[PDB]
């Protein structure tokens, strides 16, 4: 891999379904269109300032997995271990679940044309793609790539026909809609926080960015040199799609708009105005198909350690497939849509994210006083590391104290759920631990015929 | 009531607030002012049959019409213009000549006066007068209520059967063909366009 093909990764893993999902919620916080432009253009900045951090740890420790290897070395064994709890339950099955509802507004909303489609309709197409994703996942480790790169094909061409046809519109004189952009707004701390929520999924993928483009021809270089042109490069397609919106809708005419891009597609494309709920439902599952191939890769190296049970990481002896792990995260993903709700699952997933974001961030400013001699190839200004703490403590603590909602005590509930087991389970190995553990892993193999992974480390 | 400018913040202000526009449509007369009135009675062009217009004897100051037509708010409905030198035909009064709605130059400008308010952005329509619109071209007399009252002193409009008048064969069409002018606006979906018809 060069550099501008190291480009053509991390535009495609960020840019998903949150450009199609998030720009109602934005504009619903922060109601103008002045602010909201702002918005769109400020995360685009902490997401570049995020993964300039993530790539000086990636390229100092050199262990896989995720946060998980970075946040041992700088506080020991407790917030490496909630992590991974965290990620098993809370992080990675609600990005699954909100995809998927992403894909289920856009199916059902060219059949109810001035009206709301019903929340049975929604929830129960919603859960038979997450039920056929992880069963394709689980059956077929090869088909489910061959389909992605059709997916990835389909998504970037319906995001340069909003962002062309924008422009044209826009050349042609429908500029009323910016015209007092700065009329009716928001300097509350929990309008502008739940703004930074929305705006921030639909920049998701800068974390995982480290791993699979470590394979390039000269990295200490091209590693930085690719965030620093491919995230922004993102930040122009996402401020450009936004603009778009603006000229063919009113700032009312877009709260109240179930899909943002069928709404778009039906005054630009009238004669096939079905092309844009055809490529946003498979741009899409692209977009769920692509996280069901990385599952086990966190499972493996944090039940190295004895932090995760083992029997998940297993592999199926037909079909080599992680069977446990995609089952599991199916599971968690149709419980979290019944309540449902995306705007409910964004702030349960950004309250959980953005915590454990800026424990490995501190985490950066903590091992330059505790672990020097420690040979940082990449090494970034101490004021990046600095305000992306701040901010990250910004993002966590203003909706619990301005508009705090009963997704964020479910959220507390469940990581400090994980520190009870840590306390029974890791720090006293009680003699009754392991009576139930391995009884449950001897079935299981035996019933999905999984075995070990024919596998060390490396 | 203000200007173009007013409108068109009014109409912006309504959406907003998530309410709807209709407004009041007359397409069956214009004014006396109007300058196709002013150009039809000088026969300027195509102008020439945008009103309906026919011979008549006017002499010593007084007209005779050519039938027993009454006009709405009562007397004859033929006026005598002295630029044209014939009559033309009205329903109310004579400020207000009728379109010739036979001609299909004429209901190409009302068509075109329709598509004007719908790029406006206005969600509607309100139809006034829509069974006045077509006449019947024999020029035939009306029966009277009471036959045996001389003709002389038929003046009100309430004197006569107006069968000739109102309602004619061909008027639903005009009508129906509004509903198809308003139905290339009504596309997108959440945007679809009212028309109601007023016949009391
Ligand atoms: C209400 C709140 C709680 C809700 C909980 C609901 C739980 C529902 C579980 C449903 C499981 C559905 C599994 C089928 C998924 C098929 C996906 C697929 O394509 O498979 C390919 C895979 C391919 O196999 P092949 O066809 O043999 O090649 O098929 C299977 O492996 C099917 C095996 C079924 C696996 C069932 C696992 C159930 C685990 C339950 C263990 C519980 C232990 C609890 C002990 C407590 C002790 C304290
Ligand atoms: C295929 C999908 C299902 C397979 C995976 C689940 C297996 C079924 C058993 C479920 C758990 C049964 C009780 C726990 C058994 C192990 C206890 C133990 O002694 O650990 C030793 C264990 C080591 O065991 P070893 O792997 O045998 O060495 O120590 C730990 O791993 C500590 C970490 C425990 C992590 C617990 C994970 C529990 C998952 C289920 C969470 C349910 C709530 C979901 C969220 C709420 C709904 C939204
Ligand atoms: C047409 O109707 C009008 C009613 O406005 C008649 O005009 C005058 O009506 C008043 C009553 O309000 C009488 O006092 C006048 O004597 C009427 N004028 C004349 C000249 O008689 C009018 O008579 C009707 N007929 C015509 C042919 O104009
Ligand atoms: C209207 O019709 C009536 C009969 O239908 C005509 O004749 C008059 O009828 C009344 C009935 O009570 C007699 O009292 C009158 O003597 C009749 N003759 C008249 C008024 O000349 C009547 O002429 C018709 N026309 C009008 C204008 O009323
Ligand atoms: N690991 C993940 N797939 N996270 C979700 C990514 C969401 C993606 N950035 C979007 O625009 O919707
Ligand atoms: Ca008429």
């Amino acid at each position: 891999l060069g550099l501008i093909s190291g480009i053509s990764i991390i535009v495609g893993t960020i840019i998903g379904s949150g450009i199609f999902v998030s720009p109602k919620s934005v504009l619903s916080n922060t109601e103008a269109v002045g602010p909201c432009l702002i918005i769109w253009a400020a995360c685009g900045v902490l997401a570049t300032l995020g993964a300039l951090c993530f790539a000086e740890l990636g390229t100092m420790i050199t262990k896989s997995g995720g946060e998980y290897p970075y946040l041992m070395e700088a506080y020991g064994p407790i917030p490496a271990y909630l992590f991974s709890w965290a990620s098993l339950i809370v992080i990675k099955p609600t990005s699954f679940a909100i995809i998927c509802l992403s894909f289920s507004e856009y199916v059902c909303a060219p059949f109810y044309v001035g009206c709301k489609p019903p929340q049975i309709v929604v929830k129960c197409l919603a859960a038979a793609a997450i039920l056929f994703i992880s069963t394709v996942n689980s059956l077929s480790v090869r088909l489910g790539s061959y389909v992605q790169n059709i997916f990835t094909a389909a998504k970037l061409v319906i995001v340069a026909i909003i962002i062309i046809s924008g422009l044209v519109l826009l050349a042609q004189g429908n500029t009323k809609n910016f015209d007092n952009s700065f009329e009716g707004a928001q300097l509350s701390v929990g309008a502008i926080s739940l703004a930074f929520y929305n705006g921030l999924w639909a920049y998701d993928g800068w974390n995982q960015l480290n791993y699979i483009t470590e394979e390039l021809r000269n990295p200490y270089r091209n590693l930085p040199l690719a965030i620093i042109i491919g995230i922004p490069l993102v930040t122009a397609c996402y401020i450009l799609m936004n603009v778009s919106y603006f000229t063919v809708m009113t700032a009312t005419e877009l709260l109240q708009s179930q899909a943002v891009a069928v709404t778009f597609g039906d005054r630009v494309l009238y004669p096939a105005s079905w092309i844009v709920p055809l490529f946003v439902a498979f741009s899409t599952i692209g977009a769920a198909n692509g996280t069901c191939f990385t599952a086990g890769r966190l499972i493996y190296v944090a039940g190295r350690e004895g932090h995760m049970l083992k029997v998940l990481s297993y592999i199926s002896v037909r079909r080599l497939t992680p069977a446990p792990a995609i089952i599991f995260y199916g599971i968690i993903a149709t419980i979290y849509i019944i309540p449902g709700d995306i705007n409910s699952l964004v702030n349960y997933f950004s309250f959980a994210a953005w915590l454990f974001y800026g424990l490995t961030i501190l985490g950066l400013i903590v091992m330059r006083f505790t672990r020097k001699e420690l040979e940082r190839p990449i090494k970034v200004p101490v004021v990046i590391p600095v305000l992306m703490t701040l901010i990250s403590v910004f993002l966590v603590l203003a909706p619990i104290i301005s508009k705090p909602t009963w997704e964020y005590l479910y959220c507390v509930l469940f990581i400090l759920s994980g520190l009870l087991f840590y306390f029974l389970f890791v720090h006293y190995k009680f003699g009754w631990a392991q009576k139930i553990s391995k009884p449950i892993t001897m079935h299981l193999q035996m019933l999905m015929e999984v075995v070990p992974p024919e596998e060390d480390p490396e | 009531f203000g200007t173009m400018e007013d409108f068109e913040n009014l109409v912006a202000a309504i959406h907003d607030k998530g309410l709807k526009l209709i407004i009041d449509f007359i397409p069956n007369h214009t004014s006396d002012k109007h300058i196709w009135f002013q150009l039809s009675r000088t026969r300027t062009g195509k102008y020439t049959d945008y009103y309906i217009w026919h011979d008549c004897t006017h002499e010593n100051g007084k007209t005779i019409p050519p039938n027993n037509w009454l006009s709405v708010y009562g007397n004859s409905s033929w006026h005598f213009d002295e630029v044209r030198n014939q009559c033309y035909f009205h329903q109310f009064m004579k400020e207000q000549p009728d379109l010739n709605f036979r001609n299909p130059d004429v209901q190409e400008e009302i068509k075109e006066i329709l598509r004007f308010w719908l790029t406006k952005g206005v969600d509607g329509f309100s139809l006034d007068a829509v069974k006045f619109l077509l006449e019947a071209k024999h020029l035939r007399d009306e029966i009277q209520v009471n036959k045996t009252q001389i003709p002389d002193t038929v003046t009100q409009y309430s004197e006569l059967y107006h069968d000739f008048t109102t309602t004619q064969v061909g008027m639903h069409d005009i009508v129906r063909s509004f509903r198809q002018t308003m139905d290339q606006y009504s596309t997108e979906p959440g945007r679809y366009r009212f028309m109601g018809t007023e016949a009391y």
